[PDB]
């Protein structure tokens, strides 16, 4: 998966050729979203303050007698979407 | 506190009758422009005409934006004025014409009575109710509640951590729960427990503060087009893969207009009309002029001040059709014209010791008079910008005011516009292009 | 070893080279000549450093190869890290990502430092013992204990959950030097004040030690945060604007948000919480702004938040580009009355001269007095920048030939090898119809 | 905090689109982007034209009685 | 590899031990003054010293300017980083004109980082603490080591461990038999499955079962990784592999190119500086190739002048085959080489000159031989010929197929007629200019 | 039946009708005259099959109705399936998506096709019973109709098998080296008479054979299909969507040096093939300049390029060029010119198409249309013919005669009788 890139794929061990191809100083220098959120926490605490002055829920959609399967099919697709993503949310916590 | 171009501007120096004082609140001549932008602020704070559109006319450094910063000054802190720059409307991301829309509405503000609920105090209890609600007890210095609250507070109460002993604030208008720390009472259990401790709330576990809040039109478009009040994964998904800049329909725009109708009868809010400023109109196109003729014939318009400097120039966006100002004689049928002067050596001196003492310098009267003078030639705005470098000089050489010399040797080491362009022409085979 | 930074056009300039009363000395800080740019560019840099008026503008404009972007080095390297400073091209504000109003709007605030200075109290020492207790199954509270040590103190602290936590993530051992923040219980690891047991295997050549800390356990540090006001409004902008700090894709961000964090600051300012540290925003080439660029130049210079502007052109009266309108400097009469404007006059034979041997004795290069007056009179009749690149052109020749000191036969070897802008166009006049086009 | 905007609309206007399965016909006959991922060359190629069912074996086995019990594991 | 290209004959500068260029060495013939010059900013690079310095080769079209180019990195060599570029590149739906010139930058400054690699793999065959025989606090078991039996196709070693490795032990669920690898830089264990002397045919595990290890139970190597500045850059801006939302959102979003911040470049070049002074990492300064710079506009051109100016930058070959032509992105402005004269006074020109007819008929003779094609004397005499005429490149590409046409007529050398025959089939510019203008009525446009 | 593909302007031509020698024969194939240039194009056909040499760019030049366009279709005809033969328009280059330099790489490695060959061992049945104590250890119980064997389930295993929801009667293969389970159908039995089937479901025939497999699949994959797999996590939905973007030069330097990997190791086969860019004049100087140094790859196919114009002005420039082409690129390729046909050659390209189109048409019509192609063009006595035969099968003829081709050369005019007609009446047309 990480084609063309100082970080190497997962390899199973040293057995594989691609264990001593990459290194850790490479690693090291590359920096995942959580890194770069663990490395401005100070900044973040400190300096991030602005709040939107108007806070509104989307715009919903009503009908006297709409199809009885639209409202379903969203709740379902909006739980399911929640319980895969809203664990991966949760770094960004502090920001919001 | 940094001293800007326009820091010593402070009204329109005008008496009770509406006459211009001659000098008066950072201002030194244009009485009848004065005047005239008087006349406007008594119509901005009429609050009956809307789309009145103004232009400032004159050539560069007679105090058009100062003229406007002036009427900013005389309005106050609550009418709205917003600044924007004609380069402004060339967005890579919306319509020229949406950009001025927006400008439009950021124009018109609102005054809102709101009210706050909040939950806070400490906490004693927290159960979940089984989707999970949660069961929470409350406790502050006058007594102990318990709540009953939604699944999505339970959420956020696990995202902050709360445990039973934290102090935590709860707005029940957004949902939003924060928590402070663990209560002082348990700040002698550990010697390091890496926690932030916060008194016991000394209020009522549950209050209601009403407040007044200040918005403009604009934010509630944004707020209704770019919704983020939902805190469903929906609200993340669309701020994550959408944070471009959208075209506002006029549906959400009649949408809020009808909105913000409705809480004005219910009497909870206020309309401010508010002013824009356009300060280099000749910069934008004829299709942004065009679309600023129908925008101004609107009934919600704010009142738009235009400036220009140009004389008859070529339009942008037109091949070859000239204007008297830049602007097509369309949008100047819809505007009125104030005409501001060139300044007499008088008022030059004038600003000139007004910028000094404002930027906290002393000038012997020898200096002011030499600085007048080498503002007679060239402009009076680089004689205003020869005040700091010749004030450095006179700090190095011990002095506390501006001499002679100092002026001299300033004046030696910069040169002017007019002086480059002689330099130039004399040189012109030895510059690029 | 080669730094990541090598000799470049401007290695040698370590500063204005002025004394006291700003007066340029002939030859200091790498400096040669440009006496009256030199000074009026350190009373620009005293007017940076006193930080009060907001919004000034100076044009460096001169000739090509007078020393603009030389000046303009000195001021970087005069003014220090403290203070910011943006050098951008003209060319980098036309982006298919934002306006040029808005990448000039960024580049303005990246140029202002928002400072902000605490006090937290801070522990450091050596771990003498950990003891952490934990239950054997299931959720449990585990209790600890641990135990630091300066030269004159030795303390043993109960541990909370949070802290037992943190000291297991950070893998905290007897002998490690750690530093402790009481409020966030942020720790971090500085050095082994000593080796492990050697007993143990697989753990890899033991590193140089580190003293043990002196002093008071729990001392009070000054800890200071510096950003800029861009990096404000890209963190305020939105959620991922954090990452947008490293990967631009910014966009364009709300006047809402700036209106919002410029009030903040403001507020901070006042309440004695943040210090404004403004700096300088330097502009190479601005004739390759356009006017519309130039419009919102004029009226964002009026803020109280702009910094100085500093701009450099080598053209004369030229077109303003995006019209049909001849100005000087290619830059718009509004514009340039806003602007004070600094003239950079032509070297002399021995300013050259002198720049040579700056040159050379920034690149290690010896050269006979004999080269030395060869290689003033190539610069002269060609270039001050053809004679530099001959410097190094010729020290690489007199290398091969197993030599130490170039000569004039060095320097004649390269000019024939390497060719100026006259001599080629003489070469392609006397075949004109083999190039392609005119 | 703003209450959301209540858009009503006309009921017949979310069923504008809807179509009756007895009025279209099937379009998974021609949807091949849903086979990658999910379908192989092996399928396609050589498992499929050799086993595909016949009119003729699908009567026989639906016409046969229940195949006998599995008889049980025995250690031998 | 195996297929021939334009430049396949040119492996290096033919030049002596002293720089004098050999009159015909390493596929190169002619061009004694480029090949010299192009020798000494060989030895520029080399060097390391110097950063932001440009060279632009101009002459007329087919004088051997990419040639030489390609001979500077082969004489550079792979490890040297070399990024070929066109000026039309810088023309991009994603990203600025300037972007893509800073990252070509970024791009020819490399970074070789070297690291031990030091490994405790085998079998596990025994797991056993080492309990001390005085308990600390009197009651239950203390233990000071845990001893791990690791077992390979050559040997079988011990190691006596710290205890805090059990819980990595539990966590990987590591039992006898399995087959795991502990880093000694790191002090973690990793179970890459069990030995496959366990599993038996009837078992449908695929990953599981893994085969001995081959080799030393301790096994240390010397890893050597090449990387630019610009892989460092692009791995931070829009990095792969995190687990958040904003991982997912980048996998699942088209990947873009965007405007690298100066501030992740900064951040790269202290983590840079930082590795070279802990003797991890040596700097390789390598060539931006820029070829056809007359297609840049004036834009480019502009920012080229702070991106030479710059102490971090490559050493930038230009080349340019136009004459007084009009800078792109101007009006009615002429500058000797399309570019403007600013730009022109920040390079050193190398100038290339035509070809004799006995050079012209060098070259072919050996793109012949590159190509596997014997010509005889008298056609070679007649393509040379041809090749006064017309020009070099039409009698280099009549070469193959007049090859073609000669093992269809069954001969094994290219003959006279040969060549004649291909000449009459295929058209030159110039032949194909005159037969435009005899019928511009009957043409378009 | 009427399929999709029906009568086009190159229907009739399918090759380039030369011999064993390249010498062209006067009528085969399909193709009348330009025997100099098919001899040309013979000789280029050979290189492209050769495959040896890389980055070769020939120009085919003439008027309009010459044959160049004929003469590609020959050349892709002549060339097999195997070779790849991407067929591009000039116009086609300029995206909203990606740059001009971005689209001639992709055409570039779309014209060169990868062979791959892998061959994988699989065990192939169907499932008897699925035995699971406890998601711990299991038993897997498959079938064939000649084999049947138990098996011994893992951790991953038996959480592959309960995520594809494999229950017995389903006939499963599962890869022996990566462990992925795909389902092939399920077996039919009595009690499985559904009344509803699912979209996926099907019934296959039990296997037959040994349980343990081995699979061998050859398929042809080009170089830009590999970059848009890899450019990003399912990129293989942009070579259906075509939203691929600009890809990273290093992605694909990755791809060279993997596909060099995997033809040293016999695991992939490089076909090099052509791309020809049809009405070259449309490309800009930017294009041009590209292509330059694009073509001095070791994996640049063989560039085809045809243009009608005469000297005339390079897109995006002031200059004039002899093709529209700066010269430059011109010393890079050899110009096969096109001669404009003759009465014989025209009345046999005429006899072609009726042939084509299965119109029987007399002799005085032939020499009719032969006088109409040369007098006003030949692409309108083809139009004509299928104009004429339409007119005759509406007066119930069966053969073309004069009178049908006079009433359609009145119905319907060429280029220069429509202009004379405009020009007769040109105040009442707008913007002359
Ligand atoms: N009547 C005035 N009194 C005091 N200061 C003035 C006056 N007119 C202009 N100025 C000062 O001179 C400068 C030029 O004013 P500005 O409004 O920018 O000119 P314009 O808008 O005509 O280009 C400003 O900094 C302003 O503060
Ligand atoms: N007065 C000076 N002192 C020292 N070096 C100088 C001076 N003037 C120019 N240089 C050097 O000459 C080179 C070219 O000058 P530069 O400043 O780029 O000219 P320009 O003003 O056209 O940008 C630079 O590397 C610079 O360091
Ligand atoms: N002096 C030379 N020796 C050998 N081969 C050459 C020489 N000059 C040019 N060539 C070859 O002839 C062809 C002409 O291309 P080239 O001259 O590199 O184009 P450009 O002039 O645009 O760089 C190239 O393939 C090159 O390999
Ligand atoms: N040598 C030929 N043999 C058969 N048909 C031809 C020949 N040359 C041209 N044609 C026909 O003439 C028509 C126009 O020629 P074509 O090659 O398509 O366009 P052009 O040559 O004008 O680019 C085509 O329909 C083609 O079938
Ligand atoms: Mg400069
Ligand atoms: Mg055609």
């Amino acid at each position: 998966q990480p084609v063309a890139s100082p970080i190497g794929p997962r390899s199973p061990g040293p057995s594989h050729p691609t264990f001593w191809t990459y290194t850790e100083a490479a690693h090291r220098a590359v920096l995942f979203p959580q890194q770069r959120l663990d490395q401005l926490s100070e900044i973040i605490e400190r300096f991030i303050f602005v709040m939107p002055p108007v806070e509104a829920p989307p715009p919903s959609l009503h009908a006297c007698h709409p199809p009885p399967w639209l409202a379903p099919r969203q709740a379902a697709f909006q739980e399911q979407l929640a319980s895969e993503l809203w664990p991966r949310a949760r770094p960004l916590h502090r920001i919001v | 506190q940094r001293i800007a171009s326009h820091s010593h501007v402070k009204g329109l120096g005008l008496d009770e009758s509406g006459l211009a004082k001659q000098a008066a609140s950072g201002l030194v001549g244009q009485e009848n422009a004065r005047e005239a932008c008087g006349v406007i602020v008594e119509l901005i704070k009429s609050k009956k005409m809307a789309g009145r559109a103004v232009l400032l006319a004159g050539p560069p450094g007679t105090g058009k934006t100062a003229l406007a910063l002036a009427i900013a000054q005389e309005l106050g802190s609550k009418v709205p004025f917003c600044p924007m720059v004609g380069s402004e409307v060339y967005s890579t991301e919306i319509k020229k014409t949406e950009v001025l829309m927006e400008n439009f509405r950021r124009a018109i503000g609102l005054r809102i009575k709101e009210t706050k609920e909040v939950y806070e105090g400490e906490v004693t209890e927290l159960t979940p109710c089984e989707i999970s609600h949660v069961i929470i007890g409350l406790k502050t210095a006058k007594g102990t509640k318990q709540l009953k609250l939604d699944p999505s507070i339970f959420e956020s109460l696990q995202k902050e951590r709360v445990e039973a002993g934290d102090v935590i604030y709860i707005e029940a208008n957004s949902g939003a729960v924060k928590r402070q720390g663990r209560c002082d009472t348990y700040a002698t259990e550990f010697d390091l427990e890496a926690e932030e401790y916060v008194p016991l709330p000394k209020g009522d576990v549950h209050k209601k503060k009403e407040i007044i809040q200040d918005v403009t039109l604009h934010d509630l478009d944004v707020a209704n087009a770019r919704p983020q009040g939902g805190q469903d994964i929906l609200s993340m998904m669309g701020q994550l893969m959408k944070p471009k800049k959208t075209e506002i329909t006029d549906k959400l725009r009649g949408e809020i207009n009808k909105v913000v109708n409705k809480y004005i009868d219910q009497g909870i809010a206020e309309l401010v009309p508010g002013v824009l400023f356009v300060d280099e109109v000749h910069m934008l196109d004829i299709e942004c002029f065009t679309y600023l003729h129908r925008a101004l014939e609107s009934s919600i318009a704010p009142i738009v001040i235009f400036a220009s400097n140009r004389g008859n120039c070529v339009i942008r966006g037109t091949e070859d059709i000239t204007s008297p100002h830049g602007i097509p004689l369309d949008l100047l049928d819809r505007v009125m014209i104030i005409r501001t002067m060139l300044y007499t050596p008088q008022e030059m001196k004038q600003i000139i010791k007004i910028r000094a003492q404002t930027e906290g310098i002393n000038i012997s009267e020898e200096a002011l008079n030499h600085l007048g003078e080498i503002g007679t030639k060239t402009t009076l705005r680089y004689s205003v910008q020869l005040l700091t470098p010749a004030n450095l000089l006179a700090k190095i050489n011990g002095k506390d005011s501006i001499e002679k010399e100092h002026v001299e040797e300033i004046s030696e080491l910069f040169y002017d516009a007019k002086s480059s362009a002689k330099i130039l022409a004399d040189q012109q085979d030895k510059y690029m292009k | 070893v080669t730094r990541i930074e090598r000799i470049g056009a401007h290695s040698h300039i370590r500063g204005l080279g002025l004394d006291d009363a700003l007066e340029p000395r002939q030859a200091s800080q790498g400096m040669v000549g440009q006496l009256a740019a030199r000074r009026a560019a350190g009373v620009v840099l005293e007017m940076i450093r006193e930080g009060k008026i907001a919004g000034r503008a100076v044009l460096i404009a001169g000739q090509p190869g007078t020393g603009k972007t030389a000046i303009a080095m000195g001021m970087a390297q005069a003014l220090g890290p403290d203070t910011p400073f943006t050098a951008i091209a003209g060319s980098e504000i036309f982006s298919l990502e934002m306006s040029k109003t808005e990448a000039l709007t960024q580049a303005f605030r990246r140029s202002i430092g928002v400072r902000i200075k605490e006090e937290t109290e801070i522990i450091e020492g050596e771990v003498v013992e950990i003891q952490i207790d934990r239950p054997a199954t299931g959720t449990g509270s585990k209790v600890g204990k641990l135990t630091l040590k300066t030269t004159e103190m030795e303390t043993i602290y109960d541990l909370g959950t949070k802290m037992i936590e943190s000291l297991t993530k950070d893998k905290v051992q007897a002998g490690d030097v750690i530093t402790i923040d009481k409020a966030t219980g942020k720790i971090s690891k500085l050095g082994r004040s000593f080796t492990r047991a050697r007993d143990y295997d697989a753990m890899g050549s033991q590193t140089k030690f580190v003293q043990c800390p002196d002093g008071e356990l729990q001392k009070r540090k000054e800890v200071v945060h510096t950003v800029s006001l861009h990096e404000i409004d890209v963190i305020n902008s939105r959620t991922q604007g954090f990452l947008a700090l490293f990967s631009g894709d910014t966009g364009e961000i709300k006047s809402e948000v700036r209106e919002q964090i410029n009030a903040k600051v403001a507020e901070w300012r006042e309440e004695g919480k943040a210090e404004i540290i403004p700096g300088v925003l330097f502009i190479d080439e601005v004739h390759m702004l356009d006017i519309e660029s130039f419009s919102f130049l004029n009226r964002a210079l009026e803020s109280d938040m702009a910094p100085v502007l500093i701009m450099a052109t080598n053209r004369g009266i030229t077109r303003i580009r995006g019209t049909s309108y001849q100005s000087p400097h290619g830059i718009p009469i509004d514009l340039l009355d806003r602007l004070l404007i600094v003239s950079t006059t032509p070297y002399s034979e021995k300013d050259t001269k002198q720049i040579l041997r700056i040159r050379c004795e920034e690149e290690d290069v010896e050269m006979s007095e004999d080269a030395y007056t060869v290689l003033t009179r190539i610069g002269l009749e060609t270039s001050l920048r053809y004679a530099i690149q001959l410097i190094t052109a010729a020290s690489l020749v007199c290398r091969k030939r197993k030599g130490t000191e170039v000569q004039v036969d060095d320097i004649k070897r390269v000019y024939s090898l390497f060719l100026d802008e006259s001599r080629s166009t003489q070469y392609m006049k006397e075949y004109q119809d083999a190039f392609l086009f005119n | 905090i703003t209450p959301g905007i209540c858009f009503s609309t006309a009921s017949l206007v979310l069923r504008a689109t809807d179509v009756h399965p007895l009025q279209r016909i099937d379009m998974g006959r021609f949807d091949l982007i849903g086979l990658e991922g999910r379908v192989s060359r092996y399928e396609a190629d050589t498992f499929l034209p050799r086993h595909r069912l016949s009119r003729r074996v699908l009567l026989e086995v639906a016409t046969a009685p229940d195949p006998p019990p599995r008889p049980k594991p025995v250690k031998m």
